[PDB]
């Protein structure tokens, strides 16, 4: 998953989520440099038991929890879903992060 | 030596897990006996309560502790509600399986070698062999039948005692409310964890009596020696407590911690 | 060490064991609270420390996880005596979050938001 | 006698370097030479003995004493300051939050002016900051809501 | 053989100790009729977002828990939750189940919401398709900050 | 001993900036807002580095950052020491600004006190 | 009930004579060294052995209920905080009765039963004096220095094991240790290190001076002794707990 | 402990996260205890009882309060006692004269 920013409270671990249902955790972040420019790189570690229900055209968001807790990956099913599925040769976008309270 | 050493316990502890079943088949008194004294102690400490009274008192202190600590840091922190859930999550993974376990190591483990030890000594192991009957399945596999037996209701008197008084004293000495205790108690614990933490008491239990039924058949040095014995014995059964509990732990919840609580 | 009172329409949560603070530093703590029929009486030490009659108590939340303390600002010549009570005029009561998230949140949802949008 | 007296001796040594290691960590004790100091505050909202002085958010001592006085109206706080930094005649104090369950720490600001302040001064009451009381805050929003 | 009569004694108050134990922890401790499934029936909902709800968590009829969530799992247009209910708890067959958070920290559960209070009740195995989900922080936050940030402060 | 600040501001070993290629920077921040040394250095939200030092030379505060190899910053880096969350700890954030310059940071280099 | 109070008696009787002979006659260097480097040497690596696996499983019990709570920068915290008021205790309590305690019983009943215990008192010599006082002094010692270690042990491995495996942040451990824990816990702390020290000396040295001799004596004697020592220790400790609690840090 | 205190059935719209055995106050200071929570009809009957050593004013409003972010909440008398007539025992308490606390979900709402 590439993003703009990681957010803050999103280290190894987190969960990852569709329609808010947890279906992986997150393995790792890097800082990749795109057209000289760093971005978050996202390494999501999923059973593919649900990869077959997620549309390659999900939409991802770093969303927050609760004020205290730690953010997660969530996908959802976008208005007209593609009839192909999403695997680990798709690259998959962040549509964006929800904003930090600094 | 060192392995040498090793292969005369793995030896001892094969010879003891084969002659189960003729243990089983053949020495059922015997098995009942043992199953009576490991119950209701032996000497002058079965007056007291036996094995079951230490149980409880160790584990009575232990839920203790785990309340009055937890409910004084939440208190200063301000989130004192979760206590209850809290002592849940302490009891069952950390506390009570490795407390109990330690203490029925010293009980029943600490009379098994001195029984043993002192069948050595007198040469009632030598009486046994001369009758032609076999020692260590007369012996050692009787007493592992016993301590199989008896270690389910000895954990789950521990483990009610250890709810029990961690809850009398939230709910009475900290004058929390009943209702509030109960509720997050019994939201926040899974009979799947209870049922793990048996599994890992009844395989520490087997692991003890292993031990100290080998170190009380193989005694030597007279009276002194059985002293030296159950020391060894006691050192040996609290690193294994440890290490079966801190293993079974790791394996159990090492991806999935089976606990929820935010989105 | 003395025991002194005051007069309190309400605990606003304080429980015993509370520090009892003056110009923001620990003087005592919360000994006892009595409900003496309109008013409640809260027991506090001073520590050894001399405040006026005519000094004011207020009960304050401290954190936002919800600790409780007292508040005391000495005034007057006068030296209250031990187990003396501070009138309760002279005393007040915190706003609790609670009722701010009550107020705000009941408020805001009888609002006619496209009215008020239209206003503007 | 004599080996085990050195094997004593020097596990011992050890053991209680570890347990003398336990007491310098979670007693939070300083080995540098201080000057101490004095400041003026009307409220000094919770500030303990052993809470940390901070010259622009940079530990340079620990708090020693807080005292009323003018009979209760003001707290006089007696602080450390590392020797090696100077205070100036300009040299402000607040006191700041640490984290929201009620730690605090001394916060001093250089200020504009060169003129040393002299050790052992006392900064005005005209010149040092409460923290957020947020009991105030809390209630300030009634007679808007 | 043995038959002492005293360590027989022995055996059988250890064997009323073991019985009372084990069923004093299996009731009023574990509670294993409710995490079996014992004297309950099984419900279903469906839910456009899981709004965080996981399994174990309490099933309420305003604020009262009248169950426990079995299993929630993702779906095609939603979420779906599967739960068993006492069978002393009749619910009107014209219910929501909305997603709830205790406080600020955590503890999801599912209320199962009925303003009418009475007519004809859900059946065992049936399913409730009428749900709601709270606002998620992240929306609130993003939100704040958009409505914050655009006000021209000079102007002010 | 002398310069002893407690055991949370001692360098600890392991995580990113400690492997060798790693790049030292030194911070001129105007307040550390109460900083420890040991906390986490992000460039885009992605812990990437760690403080090691935070003395304070003629009274304005000077941090040692130590990030990890394979990041390039420019010369005009911004850096804001912020809080992670609010029940949590700070950090260091190192962003490019909105014009980003040719020249990068080398080992040794500064980021003074108006960045 | 008339036995156990007379062997309690006899127990309050012997310590008090303890005492006595401590404050007033000379002390034993050379035994009181002796003493010290046995108990030593047969609770060192049982002590770590111990100590090590059950701080990392309670380390790795707080990381995962913590992030599950979703608050992991606390982690250091907790793990200060048990560390140093109950595991440290508890492993010395663990350690000392099931090696010291059971070695000092075993080893004076070894002299009872050879008559060596009659042999110093033909004599004239005292044997509470030469004998017991040296290694209650010992065991107070030991047990000491054993908390001491068994607490900076746990929590270095703590930290090890949480940064390096769970994938925690090492600053926000080491910065939070001082957050629940001061100079109350490291002294209730080093308190209750010294009780059950003192505690466990006496009732081994108690417990070694009577034995029964035969052939199962001895073995009794040792069973006895440490299933007493577990109890009066946990007793003690569930009082100092409430005792230092009552004097806690967050308050 | 029956017939040592008063006992008052409240009918509330709403009971979320109150449990029988949770406290009752009077001004902050704990009097009593809630003996039972059922559904009734649309509205949920709480059962409570608070010690026959205080006195009640027979139009009391019992309010549900949670104190703070995690707490265990409490069903508070309002209005203290200062003479007329007082709450018998037995009295039942209707919606209009009841509280709850707002929740959180209402405030993200």
């Amino acid at each position: 998953v590439l993003s703009g920013r990681a957010g803050l409270s999103m280290d190894p671990g987190s969960k990852v989520t569709f329609n808010g249902v947890p279906i992986g955790r997150l393995a790792s972040i890097d800082v990749v440099e795109v057209d000289d420019n760093p971005e978050a790189r996202l390494t999501l570690d999923v059973d593919p038991k649900y990869l077959d229900l997620i549309p390659e055209n999900a939409n991802v968001e770093l969303r927050a929890t609760t004020v205290f807790g730690n953010k997660y990956i969530s996908f959802l099913s976008p208005k007209n879903p593609s009839a192909e599925r999403l695997s680990a040769s798709t690259p998959i976008r962040a549509q964006g992060v929800t904003t930090e309270f600094n | 030596r060192f392995l040498d050493s090793m292969g005369h316990v793995a030896w001892f502890v094969v010879q003891a897990i084969v002659h189960v079943p003729h243990a089983f088949r053949h020495y059922r008194r015997e098995s009942l006996r043992l199953v009576a004294e490991i119950g209701m102690g032996t000497g002058a400490m079965a007056v007291i309560g036996g094995t079951v009274a230490i149980i409880g008192f160790v584990t009575l202190s232990a839920g203790s502790l785990i309340a009055i600590q937890g409910f004084a840091s939440l208190g200063n922190i301000g989130v004192e509600a979760f206590t209850g859930f809290f002592a849940a999550l302490a009891n069952i993974r950390v506390v009570a399986p490795v407390v109990t376990g330690q203490a029925l190591a010293a009980t029943v483990g600490a009379g098994a070698t001195a029984e043993l030890g002192a069948m050595r000594i007198s040469e009632e192991v030598d009486a046994l062999e001369v009758m032609g009957i076999k020692s260590i399945s007369y012996l050692v596999s009787t007493r592992i039948m016993a301590g199989a037996i008896v270690i389910i209701p000895l954990y789950a008197m521990a483990i009610l005692l250890s709810f029990m008084s961690a809850q009398l004293v939230t709910t009475i000495f900290y004058s929390q409310s009943v209702g509030t205790y109960e509720h997050y108690f019994h939201t926040f614990l899974r009979v799947d964890d209870v049922m793990w933490s048996f599994l890992e008491v009844i395989i520490m239990s087997v692991i003890v009596m292993l031990n100290h039924c080998y170190f009380g058949y193989f005694a030597s040095g007279g009276a002194v020696g059985v002293g030296e014995a159950v020391g060894r014995s006691m050192r040996t059964s609290l690193i294994a407590i440890v290490l079966v509990v801190l293993l079974a732990s790791l394996a159990l919840y090492g991806t999935d911690p089976n606990f929820n609580l935010t989105v | 060490v003395p025991t002194y009172y005051g007069q309190f329409a309400d605990t606003g949560g304080l429980n015993i064991g509370d520090k009892v603070r003056i110009a923001g530093m620990d003087v005592g703590n919360v000994k006892s609270m009595e409900i003496d029929g309109d008013k409640v009486v809260i027991g506090y030490t001073l520590g050894g420390r001399t405040i006026g009659t005519e000094s004011r108590a207020a009960i304050r939340t401290d954190t936002i996880l919800g600790r409780k303390n007292i508040e005391i600002e000495p005034r007057g010549s006068e030296t209250l005596k031990p187990r003396g009570v501070l009138p309760v005029g002279q005393t007040s009561a915190p706003y609790q979050i609670y009722d701010a998230f009550l107020d705000v949140t009941r408020n805001a949802a009888g609002w006619d938001t496209q009215a008020v949008r239209q206003s503007l | 006698i004599k080996g085990t007296l050195f094997k004593l001796g020097i596990f011992s040594l050890v053991l209680l370097t570890f347990t003398a290691l336990i007491f310098v960590v979670f007693g939070q004790i300083r080995f540098n030479r201080t000057t101490e100091y004095s400041a003026i505050f009307k409220n000094v909202s919770g500030l303990r003995d052993g809470q940390f002085v901070r010259a622009a958010g940079v530990e340079v001592g620990k708090v020693k004493s807080v005292d009323l006085i003018n009979g209760g109206e003001q707290a006089e706080v007696k602080f450390t300051v590392e020797r090696s930094l100077p205070l100036f005649q300009e040299t402000t104090a607040a006191i700041r939050y640490q984290d929201l369950i009620g730690n605090r720490y001394l916060e001093l600001k250089r200020g504009d002016s060169d003129q040393i302040l002299p050790p052992g001064s006392t900064i005005p009451v005209e010149r040092t900051e409460p923290a957020l009381d947020l009991d105030a805050l809390v209630g300030g929003f009634r007679p808007l809501f | 053989m043995l038959l002492t009569r005293f360590i027989k004694m022995q055996l059988v108050i250890f064997l009323t100790l073991t019985l009372v134990a084990l069923v004093v922890l299996a009731l009023f401790y574990l509670r294993l009729p409710t995490w079996a499934g014992l004297g309950m029936y099984k419900l279903n909902a469906d839910l456009p977002n899981s709004g965080g709800l996981y399994a174990t968590a309490n099933v309420t009829y305003r604020g009262t828990t009248i169950g426990k969530v079995t299993s929630v799992e993702p779906s095609e247009s939603g979420a779906r939750v599967e739960m068993n209910i006492y069978d002393r708890y009749k619910i009107p067959a014209d219910a929501t189940a909305n997603v709830h958070s205790v406080s600020a920290v955590g503890e999801q559960f599912i209320d199962l919401t009925s303003d009418s209070g009475g007519g004809a009740y859900f059946q065992p195995g049936d399913t409730i398709t009428k749900a709601t989900v709270p606002a998620e922080v992240g929306p609130a936050l993003d939100a704040a900050e958009k409505g914050l940030a655009v006000l021209p402060k000079e102007k002010i | 001993c002398g310069q002893w600040r407690g055991i949370a501001n001692v360098p600890l070993p392991g995580g990113p900036g400690t492997e060798s290629g790693s790049m030292t920077l030194y911070v001129q921040m105007p307040e550390t807002l109460a900083l420890n040394a040991n906390s986490r250095v992000r460039v885009r939200d992605v812990f990437v580095g760690r403080v090691r030092k935070i003395e304070l030379i003629n009274w304005v505060p000077t941090l040692t950052v130590d990030v990890e190899p394979g990041i390039k910053l420019p010369k005009n880096t911004l850096a804001k020491i912020g809080q992670t969350s609010l029940l949590g700890s700070q950090h260091v954030e190192l962003n490019p600004p909105e014009d980003p310059s040719s020249e990068l940071l080398r080992d040794g280099d500064t980021i003074p006190l108006a960045q | 009930l008339e036995k156990p109070l007379a062997t309690v008696g006899g127990f309050f009787k012997m310590s008090v004579m303890t005492g006595k002979a401590l404050f007033t006659r000379p002390f034993q260097w050379k035994e009181f060294v002796l003493q010290s480097w046995f108990l030593i040497r047969v609770a060192f690596l049982p002590t770590l052995a111990v100590s090590i696996p059950l701080t990392v499983l309670i380390i790795f019990t707080l990381n995962i209920l913590l992030a599950e709570f979703g608050a992991a920068d606390v982690s250091g915290a907790g793990a200060a905080l048990g560390a140093v008021t109950q595991l440290g205790p508890l492993v010395t309590v663990l350690v000392v009765a099931g090696a010291g305690s059971t070695a000092i019983c075993a080893d004076l009943g070894a002299r009872t039963v050879r008559e060596e215990i009659d042999a110093l008192e033909v004599l004239g010599i005292d044997p509470i004096e030469r004998l017991v006082v040296p290694r209650v002094v010992a065991s107070t010692f030991v047990a000491f220095m054993l908390n001491g270690a068994v607490i900076t042990i746990g929590l270095v491995g703590g930290f090890f094991f949480g940064v390096y495996i769970q994938n925690v942040s090492a600053g926000a451990y080491v910065s939070t240790l001082t957050l629940l824990t001061g100079f109350p816990e490291v002294l209730i702390s080093v308190v209750k290190a010294t009780l059950f020290g003192m505690i466990a000396g006496l009732v081994g040295c108690y417990r070694g001076l009577t034995v029964a001799g035969g052939s199962k004596g001895v073995g009794t004697a040792v069973n006895e002794t440490l299933v007493l020592c577990v109890v009066a220790l946990f007793a003690v400790n569930v009082v100092l707990t409430t005792i230092g609690v009552r004097f806690g840090t967050g308050r | 402990r029956k017939l040592t205190n008063t006992t008052v059935t409240a009918y509330f719209p709403e009971v979320l996260a109150l449990y029988p055995g949770d406290k009752v106050l009077i001004m902050g200071v704990r009097v009593g205890s809630i003996d039972s929570i059922e559904t009734a009809g649309d509205k949920m009957k709480v059962v409570f009882h608070f010690n026959n050593k205080y006195k009640v004013p027979e139009n009391a409003t019992a309010s549900i309060l949670n104190p703070s972010l995690v707490a265990s909440r409490v069903i508070q008398l309002s209005p203290p006692y200062t003479g007329g007539p007082t709450l018998r025992d037995g009295a039942v308490l209707d919606v209009d004269r009841t509280q709850v606390p707002i929740e959180y979900d209402e405030v993200r709402n």
